[PDB]
């Protein structure tokens, strides 16, 4: 891993968020990872390892991406000295971030939703009936 | 009855915490995998889980003993406590109050995403005051009788 990866990663960030907000969507995500180059890339599937990922996100269901770098980095290196080196080093030449939820918490929320929203479509059906 | 999305999502979730790619993960393992899928059931809740079917005590389970296992519990509707645990996840202040307009975006952001008629409804139906605040346990209590 070296320049030439996170060259490739900016690149296709762009791509991305041609805006340069530094955000993308939850829901781009998983094509995101996917359409980067080896070995930084995380070929689909890869909806429940971005979940145990545990990426911090921001109103708007958005993730930074310095976030997203860092994790697929250490998801090739490890919780190494390097890697803790890498990351501040790299934090710095990339220099509002407010974390509401965390890919995490959000599959817990999805699956509570969705009892809710059954509960109430049976509600709907058993009052249509009576 | 197991949707094929369903399937996909175990099938990933069981792969990325079966260690050894051996077809089997461990059923300490059980727990952390059903919270890779958003599910969040108590230590006695998994050994219950654990302890059928690992008849062996062997410690592992494989693909379809976890399928079968997924099946069985899924199927179940939700009980009103559960249905009210849902709701908790989403009051910031454990209150038993979430307001209208926060409910409206969970119900229409995740999950299988209510309609705009049915989260009009589901507001109409849940802040009976119209004072911009749902009491979700009168709520639950309502809409479970
Ligand atoms: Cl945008
Ligand atoms: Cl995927
Ligand atoms: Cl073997
Ligand atoms: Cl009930």
């Amino acid at each position: 891993l070296g320049e030439d990866d996170f060259e490739m990663f900016y690149e296709t960030w762009e791509k991305f968020d041609p805006d340069a907000t530094q955000f993308i969507a939850y829901s781009r995500l998983s094509d995101f990872v996917d359409t980067l180059q080896e070995p930084l890339r995380i070929a689909k599937p890869n909806k429940i390892k971005l979940i145990t990922l545990d990426l911090p996100m921001v109103p708007g269901d958005k993730i930074h991406c310095l976030d997203i770098l860092f994790a697929l980095t250490k998801e090739v290196l490890g919780d190494s000295g390097e890697m803790d080196a890498l990351k501040q080093t790299m934090e710095e030449k990339f220099m509002s971030y407010e974390p509401i939820t965390t890919t995490l918490k959000r599959k817990h929320e999805e699956v509570c939703a969705i009892k809710i929203q059954r509960a109430y479509r049976r509600h709907l059906l058993q009052r249509s009936m009576k | 009855q197991l949707t094929e999305e369903q399937i996909a999502e175990f099938k990933e979730a069981f792969s990325l915490f079966d260690k050894d790619g051996d077809g089997t993960i461990t059923t300490k393992e059980l727990g952390t995998v059903m919270r890779s899928l958003g599910q969040n059931p108590t230590e006695a809740e998994l050994q219950d889980m654990i302890n059928e079917v690992d008849a062996d005590g062997n410690g592992t389970i494989d693909f379809p003993e976890f399928l079968t296992m997924m099946a069985r519990k899924m199927k179940d509707t939700d009980s009103e406590e559960e249905i009210r645990e849902a709701f908790r996840v989403f009051d910031k202040d454990g209150n038993g109050y979430i307001s209208a307009a926060e409910l409206r975006h969970v119900m229409t952001n995740l999950g299988e995403k209510l309609t705009d008629e049915e989260v009009d409804e589901m507001i109409r139906e849940a802040d009976i005051d119209g004072d911009g605040q749902v009491n979700y346990e009168e709520f639950v209590q309502m809409m479970t009788a």
